[PDB]
């Protein structure tokens, strides 16, 4: 009759390393048209009711929210890249 | 927090009598006997009870209250089938085997509170009974002579008819011996004295015709026969009409001439039919059964009155007015299966139609109507509920010596209590209690009659008493001072009656108290 | 372990559960055990009243959840069913055995040696019965013998009084229908009608046969005194096609002819039969009942020759009329002979309001009477029968069983006892196999005690008195039977009051009993699985 | 949803274990009775294995699978219920470690039992000695070893002899097997009451159904028997027969024509002058007159069942229509025909002072179906021996030997193929020891001795039951029939092996 | 019986799937012109179960398998 | 229908060991077991584990995953509980505490399976244990000088 957690999902095997991965190329693929100098501009309105429009790609992730651990790694290293840099954030 | 143990059944209540039980349902009845309580006597008031169906019902009667209602207690549908018994096996004496059966078990609980055992209890009080019956049957004072004179009669209905419907007592049960007169031979049956009733006018003029009398109408053109005496009638169980057959059959037709000829063929068949018993001398015939289109029609030529009678019960009750005799196929009325009507016309009653059926003298009836005439349909009800409960009573006291009778107004009863007690305080051992109270039972007959007369009971009660102790005919004075007497007025219970309640008062008071234990279940 | 759902008293807990019912069903009809019993009065979801002391009635009669009690419940019905007598021994047998283990099984004693006990211990009362019996000569017509036996079942459910009025009803209706000189009998030909009015204490025994269903028509016999039965079976009624037919008349009076022609079929097999009371009798000194119908324009040619006819019998009441009269069950009324007609002397109607009663006084060669019970109300009409019926069957078990066996618990007392001193010095058990032996012992003290215990006098004492003034007929040798007498709170002898427990039933309720209990005890796991 | 992975596997091995788990206290002599409770309503009181797992509705389809393997073996031998459960589980489980622990694919771990299995059952038929199926007193001594374990052992000789008596009864070996048809020819009859012992092997029929007509004869001395298919009434046409009349006097001519084919009915029936007819179907209250002077008892409503019992022990051939009824239809070699009254239910019998009717006596009725399932037990394992007369080591000796020969092999094995072989070996000594646990007795211990004492000593030496201490069998024999230790075996490793084919579970249809 | 294998158990035997007796005009099976010819019809059992077997033909060659397993579950799959 | 018996207390769940407990628990821990069985040595692999107040959390350390859980088998939380005398009382060796302890119980119920007894597995598993502390003082191979000299300590850490 015992249990071991409560009803708290966890996946594992090598499918989950996998998902990840894909989770990731989402937050990826969003902001591949923001590259290069003929490149495409976002216009995210946030559930906050503001509205914004860029290509710092930091500032993009910023407002994407993400909640997935893996593909929330990307927005990290991006912020970074608008820190010890300042550019390239996108890429 | 409590716990609760021993359960494995289903949900049940279960009322052991180790727990005061005996008294948990002396007071159930306690309550309904209150209710009888107050209708018995002539002084008894009714109750009126309404429906679980929705229907208006006022009556003294105390089986009949009963019926009515939706009585639950175990402990008390018992002593309402005691009232049953009562009713069927007497038609009388409902009301007493009440207020006894319950006021046994009444006085009957003095003695559980003493230590007596239920056994013990229940053992005095049959011996009590067995010695009570004994006495009655030598505590009887007149018999009548079994005369069955009419005269005879009005002495024994008229008590019965008052304490259920007093004002009318003698108007009514006068009413009714001269129904029954009309049928008793010369050397009984009360489904012979069929009674009617129409609202209008008020009782005065209830009357007493020798038949029945009936609603619809004489179907033909018919209408009511003649005035000089003797109408030749027949009586059938099969329709008037070509008959048929129980399988399928239809009519068939190869050829115009069969049509043609098929047509006014079963026309003159009819004719057939019909003729030939007009010719018998016949000239009312009564259908039980359905009556054809054409059949009637031709009939109708022969002035033949006809009476559509589907009644079963009815019909052959008519025929024991007339004479005559069903027949159930059609066609041989022999001169021996007819019978005679003095009377077969149409009066008009209250307002509307009806047809009767009455004789004047020559070919007596053994089967007679009572109508009564009342206002209020209420009322003119528990007036046949009286009617019923004086025929009870007479064709009770019929050929094995009905006649044996003891004083009314509680009279007998207030000697009863001493010569019960008699044999209480002379019988050794403890069951003398029980005895001696089985005695003390007997004051509600009397001390309720006072109590109902607005008499001090604490007054008519000792009074009552040391005038009985020759004299044994004083009883409640009704309406005064103190008591009075029954044969100041010719007014007694006959023994057949008052003793067969007894008995059956203790039964139901006697498993009541064998009872040690009840288990009921949800409905 | 588990699956989702299902629940499961398991280890002790399911034994404890097992004998916590038991103990408990035990309890509650102990009440109604002993003539010194106690009259419940149950109430259904409707309002019947139905007044009981027969465990069985009681029993079949309230709705049981609890696993260990329907166990027990049914193999106790099962018996009624068999001995028809005992219900209520057995199911506190069954509980008292299940206490007494369950010490021992509380002591550490593994539940399969107290079961190895009770065997050994069942067998041993069994031989032990045998011994103990009492062969009675196959010879009736010792009424004597037989009322006692008829009220020693009946003071068990019966009104005192009563029981006087039924005693002889009872007896004489068992040897009426049992065939002397060995044989058998089928109480099946008893008929046992009831009817209302009049107290239980009114009822009747009848030699032979009475019946309802009278002779439905006005101008018919009210009495026919003195006369021939027809044992008739064949449809006297109008009747059908068997095959899809319909009638077609092209002729205005055609229709007529038709008419007719459909009764015709009646009065073909209906004349076979009326002349039958003309070719015998056809001068005055009668009867036919006929299992199934009798239509009007029948009845009436029946009634016009003053042949009084009855319709829709008890299809059972064929072989039991064809003892009451002799006459053969005539099926067919073609191959119909006047010389097999029955015979039976006043066959008359008593005529309650509407409700029409005929009977079958006066026989020769009887076999087959009908006990009439009389009763004001239907609680009391249906108790009266439950008595008869627990006390008839009473009696013609003392007939099938030429053996009986002395009441007041008796035999339980010495079984008791025997088992007792009996291993001391027998050995002739196990090893600690002793306990479960020594416990049915002990168990057996049910039936004694319980029978006191509902009389008054302390069971305990009481019981104490019988082990004396027993072993007092022992050191002084000679054989004294002993029981419980339950009036005063001494012993006294059951033979020489009148008290007996039929044969069969004791060796049917031991049998019975350890087999449950038994059984009971090596259960160590309730289940409940299985949507 | 989905559970793919060691998740799948565990689950489906723990599920499997799991219903071992609960009928592990209900093999051995001492065995305990699981009551269950039945939807329906009543009870099952049964200590029978399959009788058990039957009344529990699983789950987890392993447990489902494992469930069902109770009822396959319950099949073929009507005996080993239980132990096909506990092995089957304790080899999955036995596996569980070589499964995942060890890494080894499920493939290879399949790949030796499969060859594991056949090594084994070799064992088995080694052990094994062969019976003389015909020697009433070995079949005894045989029948009454699979009675033990169980409530009806208190009468345990009384129970083989109703075995024996009934198996050879409706025998009939036939050859050009051996043919025992215990289900349609030994229809069992429970009846409440008296003792056990006064319950018999009548060799005839038990029918409950009384006569047709009261007059009519309780007992022909040697009756002439007549079965048959068809009703005894007037029949109808299977067309649209509808009658159309109007010539008057017809309705009596039709109406007559119906008594009149009874009449032919019961001509051809008493034309082969019979005493007792027995049909299926019922009887016209006509054909009863006819069949009354005609001189004959009759029988209405009988089950086919019920009826072609009768037809082998009266040879009455059954027959449909009466206008072909033969004479070769007798009733021949057919005892009395009593019809005793048992405590007011009539019955009839057929006995003759190929098909008999055991009749049980107990204490209830509920008593009585432990009896019935216990006696099929042993009538059961006493078919298997008439076809299969070889016999196995009992007090699960076999089981230890097995144990051994093929730890011994596997050990001498080498390759990861080993390790799975090996636990076959270790798996199957749980059943002398689930019989050492349900005696009380040390298993560590015991175990260790009665391996031992296998290892050279002797194969015939199991565990005594009430004992608890290592015995031979010879000695104080319990030989079981060699098939059940097939099956066990046979489908224990089976079961094993499809589980293990599994490494993902979905729900959806 | 199933209709699909008595199509086969006839090529099997050599004869005719009687539709309805006929020929022209008449009526009869026709005495072995239109039976088979088998070696021997017998009725195996196999626990529970019990089916007819028609093994030995004249003409037959045919064939037909039947598994055994532990249960359902695994028999379904191994014909499968 | 089916009764129930010799309850008085309150509504709780009492898993008796006679109900095969011991296993019940082996299950729950093995279940936990797995996860810190791929999260020990170099080729150790993370879990990322979500807060219960929502953060993001990646360790290979055992005694981090277990703390950031919300266990609640009563006989895992026991074995959690050693995985945090291993980080407090020594700050490393956590992992090693796990996968020790669970796998001790694992082939601890093949023992239970024979007939073993719980108090003389116990026993043996003790004198087993403080034997094997013993050739650990002496199974040592070298030993560092105590040197403490910076380069001497990257040879440990
Ligand atoms: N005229 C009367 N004067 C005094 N008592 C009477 C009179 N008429 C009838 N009674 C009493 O009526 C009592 C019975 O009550 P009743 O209402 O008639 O109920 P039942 O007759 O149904 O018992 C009898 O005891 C009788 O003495
Ligand atoms: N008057 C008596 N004195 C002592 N024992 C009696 C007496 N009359 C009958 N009994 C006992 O009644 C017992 C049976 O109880 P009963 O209420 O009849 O239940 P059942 O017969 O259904 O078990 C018998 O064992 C018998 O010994
Ligand atoms: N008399 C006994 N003593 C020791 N072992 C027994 C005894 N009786 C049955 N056995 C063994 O126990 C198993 C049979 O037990 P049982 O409870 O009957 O299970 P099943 O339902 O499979 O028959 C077999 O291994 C048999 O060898
Ligand atoms: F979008 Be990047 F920062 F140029
Ligand atoms: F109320 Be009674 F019937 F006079
Ligand atoms: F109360 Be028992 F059935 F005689
Ligand atoms: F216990 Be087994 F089914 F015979
Ligand atoms: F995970 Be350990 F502390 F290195
Ligand atoms: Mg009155
Ligand atoms: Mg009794
Ligand atoms: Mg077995």
């Amino acid at each position: 009759i015992v249990v071991l957690k409560e009803g708290t999902d966890a996946s594992q095997g090598k499918g989950q390393i996998i998902s990840n991965i894909n989770a990731c190329v989402a937050v990826q693929e969003a902001l591949k048209p923001t590259l290069g100098p003929l490149g495409s501009d976002i216009l995210i309105v946030t559930s906050n009711q503001k509205t914004t429009i860029s290509n710092d790609g930091a500032t993009i992730l910023k407002l994407l929210d993400v909640v997935h651990p893996a593909a929330k790694t990307l927005v990290d290293i991006s912020r970074a890249q608008d820190a010890e840099v300042g550019d390239g954030t996108t890429s | 927090q409590n716990p609760n143990a021993g359960l494995f059944k289903q949900g049940y209540n279960s009322y052991s009598n180790a727990d005061g039980q005996i008294i948990k349902s002396i007071a159930a009845i306690r309550e309904l006997h209150q209710m009888c309580l107050t209708s018995m006597g002539p002084c008894g008031r009714n109750k009126i009870i309404v429906n679980h169906l929705g229907k208006i019902i006022i009556t003294n009667d105390a089986a009949t209250m009963l019926r009515e209602l939706d009585i639950v207690h175990p402990a008390v549908k018992v002593l309402v089938m005691a009232t049953e018994q009562q009713k069927i096996d007497m038609g009388d004496g409902t009301n007493l085997v009440m207020i006894l059966a319950g006021e046994l078990l009444n006085v009957s609980e003095k003695l559980i509170s003493m230590g007596l055992s239920a056994v013990e209890i229940i053992q005095g009080y049959n011996m009590a009974r067995k010695f009570t019956l004994k006495e009655l049957d030598e505590m009887v004072v007149g018999e009548i002579t079994d005369k069955n004179d009419k005269n005879e009669l009005l002495k024994m209905i008229k008590p019965v008819i008052s304490s259920k419907k007093y004002g009318s007592e003698d108007i009514l049960s006068e009413l009714v011996s001269e129904a029954v007169s009309h049928v008793l031979p010369v050397a009984f049956n009360v489904d012979s004295i069929r009674v009617v009733k129409i609202m209008g006018g008020s009782l005065s003029n209830s009357t007493v015709i020798k038949g029945m009398v009936f609603n619809r109408e004489p179907e033909g053109h018919v209408k009511s026969l003649s005035e000089d005496k003797k109408h030749k009638v027949a009586v059938f169980t099969c329709p008037l009409d070509i008959a048929n057959t129980e399988t399928k059959g239809t009519v068939l037709l190869h050829n115009a001439q069969e049509m043609l000829d098929f047509s006014k063929g079963e026309e003159k068949q009819i004719d057939a039919m019909m003729k030939e018993i007009a010719d018998m001398g016949v000239e009312c015939i009564v259908a039980g059964a359905g009556v054809g289109e054409l059949a009637l029609h031709y009939l109708n030529r022969y002035g033949i009155l006809v009476l559509k009678v589907p009644s079963k019960f009815e019909l052959r009750r008519l025929c024991r007015v007339c004479g005559a005799t069903p027949l159930p196929r059609l066609g041989a009325p022999t001169p021996e299966e007819l019978g005679l009507v003095e009377t077969v016309k149409t009066m008009e009653i209250g307002g509307d139609r009806v047809t009767v059926f009455k004789q004047e003298q020559g070919e007596i009836s053994r089967t007679s109507t009572i109508i009564l005439r009342g206002a209020t349909q209420n009322n003119l009800d528990d007036i046949e509920r009286a009617i019923d409960d004086g025929v009870a009573a007479v064709k009770g006291l019929m050929k094995p010596s009905g006649g044996k009778l003891l004083p009314g107004a509680g009279a007998t009863e207030i000697e009863l209590i001493s010569r019960i007690t008699k044999y209480g305080e002379r019988t050794p051992g403890l069951l003398q209690l029980a005895i001696k109270q089985f005695a003390v039972a007997f004051e509600v007959v009397p001390r309720t009659l006072a109590e109902t007369a607005g008499l001090d009971v604490n007054e008519v009660l000792p009074n009552l008493y040391a005038a009985h102790n020759d004299h044994l005919y004083k009883g409640v004075d009704i309406d005064d001072e103190g008591v009075k007497d029954i044969r100041e007025e010719n007014i007694y219970d006959m023994l057949a009656t008052k003793k067969f309640a007894i008995n059956v008062a203790t039964e139901a008071a006697t498993t009541v108290l064998s009872i040690d234990q009840i288990i009921m279940a949800k409905k | 372990l588990l699956n989702p759902k299902a629940e499961s008293l398991r280890r002790d807990a399911a034994l404890k559960v097992n004998v916590t019912s038991a103990e408990g069903l035990q309890s509650v009809l102990e009440t109604n055990l002993g003539p010194k019993g106690t009259l419940k009065m149950l109430v259904d979801g409707a309002g019947n009243i139905k007044l009981t002391k027969d465990g069985k009635v009681l029993l079949t009669e309230m709705q049981i959840q609890s696993p260990t009690a329907v166990l027990i419940a049914r193999a106790a019905a099962a018996q009624d069913e068999i001995t028809g007598d005992g219900t209520t021994t057995v199911v506190c047998l069954v509980g008292e055995l299940l206490r007494q283990a369950h010490r021992f099984i509380q002591e550490g004693v593994h539940p399969r040696i107290i079961t190895d006990g009770f065997e050994i211990a069942r067998k041993e009362s069994m031989k032990f019965l045998d011994e103990f019996k009492i062969s009675k000569t196959n010879l009736s017509n010792d009424r004597e013998f037989l009322l006692q036996v008829a009220r020693s079942s009946l003071l068990t459910k019966v009104d005192a009084d009563l029981t006087e009025v039924l005693t002889p009803i009872v007896t004489d209706a068992v040897l009426s229908v049992y065939d002397a000189q060995a044989d058998n009998l089928d109480l099946h030909m008893v008929e046992i009608m009831q009817m209302q009015h009049l107290s239980p204490k009114d009822t009747t025994f009848i030699k032979g046969l009475v019946l309802d269903h009278g002779g439905r028509h006005p101008d018919m016999p009210t009495r026919v005194k003195n006369a021939y039965v027809l044992i008739l079976n064949v449809s006297l009624e109008y009747e059908k096609t068997e095959v899809n037919s319909g009638f077609f008349y092209s002729s205005a009076d055609q229709r007529d002819k038709l008419a007719a022609s459909e009764r015709k079929f009646v009065d073909a097999k209906l004349k076979k039969i009326i002349d039958l009371k003309n070719e015998v009798c056809g001068m005055d000194p009668f009867v036919i009942i006929n299992q199934k119908g009798i239509d009007p324009m029948s009845l009436d040619v029946f009634a016009k020759h003053n042949i009084l006819a009855l319709r829709r019998a008890k299809r059972r009441n064929m072989e039991r009329l064809q003892l009451v009269t002799g006459g053969e069950a005539q099926n067919s009324v073609e191959d119909l002979s006047p010389q097999i007609l029955g015979f039976s002397g006043l066959v008359y109607q008593e005529t309650i309001g509407e409700e029409k009663f005929t009977y079958v006084t006066e026989n020769t060669d009887p076999k087959s009477c009908t006990i009439l019970i009389k009763g004001s109300t239907h609680y009391a009409l249906a108790q009266t029968k439950d008595a008869v019926r627990d006390g008839l069957r009473a009696v013609a078990n003392v007939l099938k069983d030429k053996n009986i066996i002395p009441g007041a618990g008796a035999f339980y007392i010495a079984l008791s006892r025997y088992l007792r001193s009996a291993n001391m010095n027998k050995l002739g058990a196990k090893g600690k196999t002793k306990t479960g032996i020594e416990a049915f012992a002990e168990a057996l003290l049910v039936i004694p005690k319980t029978l006191v215990k509902n009389s008054g006098f302390d069971p305990l004492d009481v019981l104490a008195m019988v082990e004396d003034e027993l072993d007092d007929a022992q050191d002084s040798d000679e054989t004294r039977y002993v029981g419980v007498d339950l009036n005063i709170g001494d012993s006294c002898d059951p033979t020489i009051e009148g008290i007996w427990d039929s044969y069969r039933v004791l060796r049917n309720a031991i049998t019975g009993a350890t087999g449950i209990a038994s059984n009971l005890l090596l259960c160590d796991e309730l289940l409940r699985a299985g949507r | 949803e989905r559970t793919t992975g060691r998740q799948a596997q565990i689950s489906n091995i723990t599920a499997a274990k799991a219903v071992a788990d609960v009928i592990r206290t209900c093999l051995g002599p001492k065995a305990m009775l699981k009551m269950l409770l039945d939807p329906m309503g009543g009870l099952v009181l049964t200590n029978d294995g399959h009788a058990i797992l039957r009344e529990i509705d699983v789950a987890h389809p392993a447990a489902k699978s494992m469930l069902e393997l109770s009822r396959t073996q319950d099949e073929e031998v009507g005996d080993g219920t239980t132990t096909v459960i506990i092995l089957a589980g304790e080899i999955l489980a036995q596996c569980a470690p070589y499964l995942i622990e060890k890494n080894i694919h499920p493939v290879i771990i399949i790949q030796a039992l499969k060859k594991a299995l056949t090594d084994a059952l070799e064992v088995i038929k080694q052990v094994s000695k062969p019976v003389d199926v015909e020697n009433d007193a070995a079949m005894k001594k045989l029948i009454q070893a699979s009675i033990g374990t169980k409530y009806v052992i208190h009468w345990s000789e009384k129970m083989c002899e109703l075995a024996l008596d009934a198996v050879k009864t409706v025998r009939k070996d036939l050859g050009q097997n051996f043919e025992i048809d215990i289900k349609r020819y030994v229809r069992v009859e429970k009846i409440p009451g008296g003792d056990v012992l006064d319950s018999r092997v009548l060799k005839g029929v038990l029918l409950n159904k009384d006569v047709v007509h009261p007059k009519m004869s309780r007992h022909i001395e040697n009756p002439r028997v007549v079965l048959l298919d068809c009703p005894l009434e007037y029949k109808k046409g299977e067309s649209q027969t509808n009658i159309e009349i109007e010539k008057e006097e017809d309705w009596n001519r039709i109406l007559q024509i119906e008594e009149e084919q009874v009449q032919l009915m019961c001509e051809q029936i008493l034309a082969v002058r019979p005493t007792l007819v027995i049909t299926e179907k019922g009887v016209s209250d006509l054909a009863q007159h006819y069949l009354l002077k005609g001189g004959c008892s009759v029988l209405r409503r009988v089950k086919k069942s019920d009826n072609n019992r009768i037809a082998r022990v009266t040879g009455a051939t059954i027959v449909n229509r009466v206008e072909d009824l033969k004479e070769s239809d007798v009733g021949t070699n057919c005892g009395l025909f009593k019809v005793e009254m048992i405590g007011d239910e009539y019955f009839s019998f057929l006995d003759n002072c190929k098909a008999c009717t055991i009749m049980l006596r107990g204490g209830s009725k509920d008593i009585l179906n432990e009896i019935d399932r216990n006696l099929q037990d042993a009538m059961a394992v006493a078919r298997n021996v008439m076809l299969s007369p070889s016999l196995s080591p009992g007090g699960g000796a076999t089981e230890m030997a097995v144990s051994v020969k093929l730890a011994e092999k596997a050990k001498q094995l080498e390759g990861i193929q080993q390790w799975p072989y090996q636990a076959v070996a270790d798996a199957m000594e749980c059943i002398p020891r689930t019989l050492i646990q349900n005696a009380g007795g040390d298993p560590i211990r015991l175990l260790s001795q009665l391996r031992a004492k296998h290892a050279q000593g002797n194969f015939t030496t199991g565990i005594d039951g009430d004992k608890g201490k290592i015995v031979d069998m010879v000695s104080y024999g319990i030989w079981e029939p060699e098939v059940i230790k097939q099956q066990s075996v046979k489908t224990a490793i089976e079961s094993a092996c499809l589980l293990l084919r599994v490494d993902d579970i979905v729900s959806g249809v | 019986c199933k209709k699909e294998d008595l199509r086969r158990i006839a090529r099997a035997t050599g004869a005719t799937l009687v539709s309805s007796m006929s020929n022209l005009e008449g009526e009869e099976t026709f005495e072995s012109s239109y039976l088979g010819l088998c070696d021997e019809v017998v009725q195996a059992k196999f626990s529970d179960d019990e089916c007819i077997l028609i093994k030995g033909t004249s003409k037959h060659s045919s064939s037909s398998i039947i598994l055994r397993g532990a249960n359902d579950y695994s028999l379904d799959e191994m014909e499968r």
